[PDB]
């Protein structure tokens, strides 16, 4: 995607693509009995985002190839702290 | 649908539309609900009748809308016949 003028760092911990995923959990949202977005005409959406307490933004699980494991297991980079090992 | 124009047009149209119905004693047949051009005419009455809130020249804006596109059809029914009731926007 063109030179960004940088190093070769292991901020990715990987000299490569690091093919990651983002489980866009999507509630086509509601009101007392079912709503849309009246703002333009469209539909309003609700998304679970987790605020990590240290970094100051609100994010989603980065499925970025858990070391030794696959991509649906760095899906459980944060989703192991959502307590279920049942549904996979 | 809602819309925003130049504030010079707002300061002309919302001012003069009061100055029609102030002098003539007119009626303003509008479209009812809270969104769009019918919202902007309700701005102009609010821009007069609480700032220069004059009984002299009580503007009459008659809203014609759809009982069925209204957001709270419930809480407004009374086979009793008369009510000084309320609802919440």
């Amino acid at each position: 995607m063109g030179r960004t003028g940088l190093r070769g760092r292991g901020s990715l911990s990987c000299f490569g693509p690091n093919h990651t995923l983002y489980p866009m959990v999507t509630r086509w949202r509601r009101n007392e009995d079912g709503a849309i977005c009246r703002k333009s005409i469209k539909k309003m959406l609700e998304v679970l985002v987790v605020k990590l307490p240290l970094s100051e933004h609100w994010a989603l699980p980065g499925g970025s190839r858990e070391p030794g494991e696959m991509l649906p297991r760095k899906l459980k980079r944060i989703l192991r702290q959502e307590h279920w090992p049942s549904f996979e | 649908k809602n819309f925003n124009m130049k504030p010079r047009l707002k300061s002309i149209f919302r001012r003069g539309l009061v100055k029609v119905a102030q002098t003539t004693g007119a009626w303003i047949i509008t479209g009812g609900s809270h969104t769009g051009v019918m919202k902007q005419v309700g701005e102009a009455v609010r821009d007069f009748s609480l700032s220069s809130s004059y009984k002299e020249g009580e503007l009459i804006t008659i809203g014609v809308a759809t009982w069925g596109t209204v957001h709270r059809r419930e809480g407004l029914i009374h086979p009793t016949g008369s009510f000084p009731a309320e609802y919440i926007l």
